[PDB]
């Protein structure tokens, strides 16, 4: 500092830019370090002894202004365990500080508070006020002034708590905010409110439970909105800016214990009813009797839904509840038997596995379902082993209307055993029986052709030949051969008389097969979709071939068009697809259109390493090129290749690959071999540089 | 009968037009149907065609009914009625030789309201058409075939062969509810769960589609809001939270300025934030199960949104697939379609994300695959595809995620509406990522420029003239891939000033020499200037590209196994010389670095078979040199860019190492249009003044600031 003050005080003509450019370095130099050493420094290093008028200190005061700005703007606190040993220095930090860290728009009631309640800076400037009074001193008439508007706001906000008279945001955000807020309030007092917040926000929770009870109310209703049609006036009202003592009657000094009649004032009748509704808003139990207008919904609606609810309650913790109204109630929580237990534990406002009957009751259910599939299957796969064990649960439904009135553990013992029969067949093992057992002429036909896992890839095979170069088609192979592959147990090796045991220990094998492939039974029935596709397979081209054949022996012709024709790729190009040595095939002749149709196909085929795709295209665009050339060559009044003809050999025919003729006696035919699309660019560029 | 996914609303829309497209396909009635997007009648023609496949029907009441083969053709107003004949008559052709009482041929016509008052007139030929499939030539019963007509906008009775037409309005809150409902029907608990919010979406979307101008929204959006807040509580079970809402109706209502969406839309309710980052990844990376999220439409400016997704999502080997317009001389036809549409499809199959930056084009063709409307086959979905006339069912993984970025102009005004409604908008530009600090550090650099490019100086220069490649995009670029560089670590101060200083770096090393020497002159030296001469000529190298090889080769990240830099220059490319000199000096680390030159290539494919032909080489660390003469050159380098990145990421198999520079020539002054750079992402911009190794001035630079020109000839 002492060699940046002698060099920049030397008095150079200002019109230079002598202290300019000294202070721009120093002032480089010190940026560098990060901000807080800066203000350590500025604070607490002894370097100001030689007074602060020098523009060495007023640089340095600058960038350190610039630095407590930036740090502000982060919203991390400077102060915290900060050491200071000047004080003139500090000071002015903690205006900056004071004054950056301050809103933007600093008339606000709102954002001072909350500025002065969330930022810690300011707890710590508070703090150093508090405990020392040299540093006020030290402090800019701005940040006094801050200072001053801050604690105004402090009495303020304090008169209404200790008052009642307060915003709900401003209660909220305190309560949010009360450690700090309570700490500054010390603070600045130090140059009753604890009480008065906890009675405020007492009321701000009742205001609050009485807003959601009401919120609970009309929610309920809003269910049966399409079947049927003050309050909503004050509950939308934006409490935000409202004043507690108007809203909910605050506790103050005034009086001790007393009903606060909230902004809605409602009958007790109705608390009560809002308080029942808003405990069984997440009863879906509730939901349901709540279906069956200005008010009465308490006892033309809510009542008598309310008192079968509390009835069901008391049979639920009895056990008298009959099976009727429980499959239709319950139906929805099939599988749930967690949503089941909380709305049972919501019950004990005033077991556990009581309602496991419930649920074991739902698996018989289950149990008949797959009871019946499997009667199907029985039927389907033609066995004959008695089956008869199931068909007292398959007489279940044929006594349903005399079961419903049987209780629930009155229901009968017979079928608790049969329900651990098949207590091991999942919902997805029934769904794919079911799968199995709705197909009947598909296991015929399996049996019949195939016969055999071993006979299954050959017909595979056959299948891919004539599946359709498409995904669908070719993927409906993969199916119908993980099928035969998973359903193989009981397709072609099950003894036809093998009864309930033996019919078990046999699924034992689809149980994997399907833990595998989850949409094995998809695949079945698909596959059963396409009996007819797969009875053709059995009873006997591609692009793809045709693409390879054309790039073996295709030959692309340009021409100039004929019979007047009129000049169009369609007219110049066209392809020439020759019959292989012996093969029964003549040489066909494809169009441009025709050529494309193919590409698209390529394109959008299986494609389940585009190596000959890519190679036809190539070919193809070249040609395309060329073709183009020709044309506007032809257009530009060249009569020289008016009786030119190229023809382009996908593949080396005896050496050649690409031959032009012109038609003409000087010109001889020409050829030349190698590869066709490096050829046919070149060819293309000299074209068009002959065209210019 | 027929199987439908769970989440699809089974309205009275979707009944009706299935019922009356089963009846007039039956009986070969020509059937219009006209409603706004999302109104159910292009899925109940994939429903329909599904369905009715004859003795394949899942239903007994199907198998039972006419056998089914649609023949669409989307009608533009470029229709021409040759589209509509060669249809019909394909239509025909495929009724050649069947029992016309157990097989039918349907013409689907979608958009024709496109082409009502096209000049061409093409719907002129419907009329003799549906009444008896035949122009001029002699009628036949095989002519005579079913017509379904999808259009979203209003069409003219008249052209309907007095047919019947299904008019379908806006829907109303109750059938907007009932819709809700519909789509919750597969879980009752849930039901309940959402039933209460019903209401209020309805009325917000009401608001939302009085409110904005242009049909922006939609009821796809309504429905995907729906489907979320249903799969969150489902997955929650519990009652859904204001977040979850929230993150819906930010998911689903969000890429324009004018609807916040959010306001609107909670009017009575709280939640905190979510940031449109976190929206795109949950719809690429959602947290079985038939949990689909619409393809998102990316709007940005600039196409900053590609390199954002490129540093930011996905910077691993899952790297997406770009389709792109080729900017080659000769590659920009039809072919360009055809190679598209099956990379799209391959990816399709195989479960890799697509970028498609450029290709609005490509919407005739992928109109089907992003209204996600699928049909299954053991456990596999399969969607529509489209070339030409040719339309075939693509498989579809799961794992496939679609990205289409544009820029919000173009989509604002010639994207159609059924486009943007079949899409999850956002909006991503730089601003949308960086976070206060970070501004202010891109307007400190802006400024710090102003000063680097005029200190105190007799001339006046430009940034684009010192930073090679600047545009107003630059410090934002810099800041970014600087904040992605670092990692997650939150704000500081060091860490404020290591960006800015971080940020300077990157920014001079596409400098001149010429702008440090004179920062250092007009400065009077300086103690700032001097610390950028050093960084520029000292820490950093400019010398020659050989220089920067060594530095890169010795100094590249480990992990990442694919190095980009784009380089700029005044002076002459590269040549075989170069590069044998370079080989004899990255002898041991890597082969000859291969070259070549982008103005050689006529077509996108030589180019990738030379860049496979570089790539399918077994060394370890492969360079491969991509010069360009800048003098619609961006477009080429771009193209290039983009494939080479797909090349390597087909070919990301192993931890050979990929260093790519693509070194553009420029000129000092210029001839045209301003080279852009900085593209950032993954792209280290630098510029190299002279390349080569400077045999008769051996010295580096800032060595002559010692040395007179008498010293020289000592």
């Amino acid at each position: 500092i002492e060699v940046w003050r002698r060099l920049v005080e030397i008095q150079f003509p200002a019109e230079h830019g002598w202290k300019e450019s000294l202070l721009g370095d120093m002032e480089w130099r010190l940026t560098k370090e990060e901000p807080l050493s800066q203000i350590t420094a500025y604070c607490n290093s002894c370097w100001d002894t030689k007074g602060l008028e020098d523009s060495v200190a007023k640089t340095f005061e600058k960038c350190i202004i610039e630095a407590v700005s930036s740090a502000c703007q982060s919203q991390t606190s400077i102060l915290q365990g900060f050491s200071y040993s000047d004080l003139r220095k500090f000071g002015i930090v903690l205006s900056a500080v004071i004054t950056k860290s301050w809103p933007r728009t600093a008339d606000n009631f709102d954002d001072i508070l909350k500025h002065l309640l969330t930022l810690a800076d300011v707890k710590h400037v508070f703090r150093l006020c508090g405990t020392d009074e040299k540093i006020l001193a030290n402090v800019t008439e701005d940040a006094k002034r801050l200072i001053a508007v801050a604690d105004s706001v402090l009495t303020k906000v304090v008169g209404d708590l200790l008052s009642g008279t307060i915003l709900v945001g401003q209660l909220e955000l305190i309560i949010k905010h009360k450690n700090q807020f309570l700490d500054i309030w010390q603070l600045r007092e130090k140059s009753a409110v604890e009480e008065a917040l906890d009675w405020r926000r007492e009321e701000l929770l009742l205001l609050k439970k009485e807003k959601r009870c009401v919120d609970s109310l009309l929610k309920m209703c809003g269910n049966v909105k399409h079947l049927i049609q003050v309050l909503a006036v004050r509950h939308s009202q934006d409490l935000s800016s409202k004043r507690l003592n108007d809203t909910v009657t605050v506790r103050l000094s005034t009086s001790s214990n007393s009903q606060r009649a909230t902004h809605y004032h409602l009958s007790s009748q109705v608390q009560e009813m809002a308080g029942k509704i808003d405990l069984l808003r997440d009863s879906h139990i509730f939901q349901l009797f709540w279906r069956e207008e200005l008010e009465e919904v308490y006892d033309y609606l809510y009542q008598p839904s309310y008192r079968k609810f509390i009835k069901l309650h008391q049979d639920l913790k009895s056990g008298e509840v009959t099976l009727a109204e429980i499959d239709v109630i319950f139906k929805d929580f099939v599988n749930k038997y967690t949503d089941l237990d909380s709305e049972l534990k919501i019950m004990c406002t005033v077991i556990k596995d009581r309602v496991e009957q419930i649920k074991e009751y739902h698996h018989l259910h289950q149990a008949v379902h797959a009871a019946k599939v499997i009667l199907q299957v029985k039927e389907s796969l033609g066995l004959n082993g008695d089956f008869s064990v199931l068909n007292t649960l398959l007489n279940f439904t044929d006594n349903f209307d005399d079961f419903r009135r049987e209780t629930l553990d009155q229901i009968n013992q017979e079928l608790i055993q049969a329900k651990k029969l098949l207590q091991d067949i999942s919902e997805a093992r029934c769904k794919g029986l079911q799968a199995l057992s709705l197909r009947k002429e598909f296991i015929c036909w399996v049996r019949e052709a195939l016969g055999g896992i071993n006979e299954l890839k050959v017909f595979v095979d056959l299948a891919s030949i004539s599946a359709g170069e498409n995904d669908i088609d070719v993927d409906r192979v993969a199916c119908f051969h993980d099928a035969v592959q998973g359903y193989a147990s009981l397709l072609f090796k099950l003894d036809p008389s093998v009864d309930f045991s033996a019919f078990m220990k046999h699924l034992k094998k689809l149980w994997k097969a399907l833990d595998k492939d989850q949409y094995l039974p998809r695949k079945l029935c698909d596959s059963a979709r396409n009996l007819e596709w797969l009875k053709t397979v059995n009873e006997s081209r591609s692009s793809l071939t045709l693409a390879t054949a054309i790039n073996q022996r295709g030959i692309y012709v340009i021409q100039a068009p004929k019979g007047g024709q009129k000049i169009s790729p369609d007219t110049v190009l066209h392809l020439i697809l020759p019959e292989s040595p012996g093969s029964h095939e003549e040489s066909r002749e494809y169009s441009l259109e025709e050529v494309k149709e193919l590409l698209n196909k390529l394109m959008l085929m299986s494609g389940k390493n585009n190596t000959e795709v890519e190679r036809f295209s190539e070919v193809f665009c070249s040609v395309q090129r060329l073709s183009q050339a020709f044309i506007d060559l032809h257009s530009a009044g060249n009569m020289l290749f008016r009786t030119w003809i190229a023809m382009a050999y996908c593949s080396p025919k005896q050496g050649v690959s690409l031959q032009m003729d012109f038609g003409l006696d000087l010109v001889t035919e020409l050829k030349e071999g190698g590869d066709v699309t490096e050829l046919l660019a070149a060819l293309c560029r000299q074209m068009e540089h002959f065209l210019d | 009968g027929v199987p439908l996914r769970k989440t699809i609303a089974k309205n009275l829309a979707l009944k009706e037009n299935v019922f009356m497209m089963v009846v007039c396909i039956e009986l070969k009635i020509p059937l219009f149907l006209v409603g706004k997007p999302g109104s159910s009648k292009s899925l109940a023609k994939t429903i329909v065609a599904d369905a009715m496949q004859g003795p394949a029907a899942y239903s007994d009441l199907f198998r039972s009914l006419k056998q089914v083969h649609l023949v669409s053709f989307q009608c533009s107003p470029h229709s021409t009625p040759q589209g509509i004949i060669s249809t019909f008559r394909q239509c025909a052709r495929f009724q050649q030789g069947k029992d016309l009482q157990q097989y039918v041929s349907v013409v689907v016509l979608d958009e024709v309201g496109l082409a009502e008052d096209s000049p061409k007139m093409p719907l002129k030929t419907l009329h003799p058409l549906l009444e008896d499939g035949c122009i001029e030539d002699d009628p036949a019963p095989h002519k005579k075939v079913g017509f379904v007509g999808i259009s979203n906008w209003a069409l003219d009775p008249a052209k309907m062969n007095r047919g019947i037409f299904v008019s379908r309005g806006s829907p109303n809150e109750t059938e907007l509810i009932e819709s809700a409902k519909g789509i919750c029907s597969s879980d009752i608990l849930v039901q309940d769960r959402v039933q209460g919010y019903f209401a209020s979406f309805a009325k917000a979307y009401e608001t939302v589609c009085k409110r904005q101008d242009k049909e922006f929204f939609g009821l796809r959006d309504y429905y995907s809001l729906i489907k979320m807040v249903f799969a969150a509580a489902k997955a929650s079970n519990r009652k859904p939270s204001p977040q979850d809402i929230a993150q819906a109706v930010l998911r689903n209502f969000s890429g324009k300025d004018d609807i916040q969406a959010l306001d609107i839309f909670l009017a009575n309710l709280p939640s905190e934030e979510v940031s449109p980052m976190q929206l795109i990844k949950q719809n690429i990376f959602g947290p079985q199960e038939d949990a689909e999220s619409r393809y998102l439409l990316v709007l940005t400016k600039n196409y900053v949104a590609l390199q954002i997704l490129q540093q930011t999502f996905f910077e691993g080997d899952q790297q997406p697939e770009i389709i792109f317009g080729s900017g080659f001389p000769k590659d920009q036809e039809y072919t360009q379609l055809c190679r598209n549409i099956n990379r799209v499809k391959i990816c399709m199959e195989t479960g890799k994300m697509v970028l498609l930056l450029n290709l609005q084009n490509l919407y005739e063709s992928l109109y089907d695959a992003l209204n996600q409307y699928y049909v299954h086959l053991g456990g596999q979905k399969y969607v529509d595809l489209g070339l030409g006339t040719h339309r075939v069912k693509c498989r579809v993984h799961p794992n496939f995620r679609l990205i289409v970025i544009e820029e919000k102009d173009v989509v604002y005004k010639h994207f159609p509406i059924p486009l943007i409604n079949r899409l999850e908008k956002h909006y991503l530009d730089i601003n949308t990522v960086l976070e206060k600090w970070q501004k202010s550090i891109v307007e400190e650099l802006c400024a710090w420029v102003e000063k680097f490019i005029n200190v105190k100086k007799r001339h006046k220069y430009s940034p684009s003239d010192v930073f090679i490649g600047y545009h107003s995009d630059a410090c934002a670029s810099v800041v970014l891939q600087v904040i992605e560089r670092q990692g997650p670590r939150a704000l500081t101060e060091e860490l404020h000033q290591k960006v800015s200083e971080e940020a300077k770096s990157i920014l001079l090393n596409c400098a001149t020499p010429d702008a440090v020497v004179r920062l250092s002159a007009y400065s009077l030296g300086g103690f700032a200037a001097e610390w950028l001469s050093q960084e520029y000529f000292h820490r950093q190298r400019h010398n020659s590209f050989a220089d920067f090889l060594q530095a890169h080769l010795h100094t590249a990240d480990l992990e990442r196994h694919a190095i980009f830099t784009e380089i700029t220059t005044f002076s002459r490319l590269l040549t075989s010389h170069d590069c044998e000199i370079l080989e004899s000096e990255v002898t041991g680390r890597a082969p000859k670095p291969t070259l070549l030159w982008l103005q050689q290539f006529d077509t996108e494919y030589s180019f990738l078979k030379e860049v496979r032909n570089c790539l399918t080489n077994t060394a370890k660390c492969k360079i491969l040199i991509f010069q360009t003469d800048f003098e619609r050159s961006a477009q080429l380098i771009a193209s290039a860019k983009y494939s080479v990145i797909n090349e390597i990421n087909k070919i990301r198999e192993n931890e050979d190492r990929i260093f790519v520079y693509f070194i553009t020539k420029l000129s000092r002054v210029g001839r045209g249009t301003a080279y852009v750079g900085f593209h950032g992402g993954l792209w280290q911009s630098v510029h190299i003044d002279d390349l080569r190794r400077s045999t008769l001035m051996v010295s580096d630079v800032t060595r002559l600031q010692h040395v007179t020109i008498s010293q020289l000839f000592a």
